[PDB]
């Protein structure tokens, strides 16, 4: 599978009464190699976010 | 200029006689590990992790 899970997240806080709310992206998505290889999730850039 | 026409098919009979005398090396023997992302983009993926 993908390991990007961020709009997937956003309906579900919408869909149970949320209302405004901030975004901090980190990058963007990166390219599956092949069709066994998805992309990585690097711990560098999460901690740059915060 | 107009010595690398004379070297470079000096090579290329060099190398020749290295054909029959090697038995066990493959596509990525002897190279960097950068020149070979754009070759085989899903193996330099996998010696990153490692």
């Amino acid at each position: 599978k993908s390991p990007y899970l961020m709009f997937y997240s956003l309906q579900m806080y919408f869909a149970n009464g949320g209302g405004p709310c901030y975004i901090v992206s980190t990058g963007v998505y990166d390219d599956w190699s092949d069709s066994e290889t998805p992309p990585t999730i690097n711990f560098s850039d999460l901690e740059s976010g915060l | 200029f107009a010595n690398i026409g004379t070297r470079l098919d000096d090579i290329i009979a060099a190398v020749s006689a290295a054909e029959p005398i090697d038995v066990n090396n493959g596509k990525l023997n002897g190279r960097l590990l950068s020149d070979i992302e754009p070759l085989d983009n899903a193996t330099y993926n996998t010696i990153l992790l490692e």
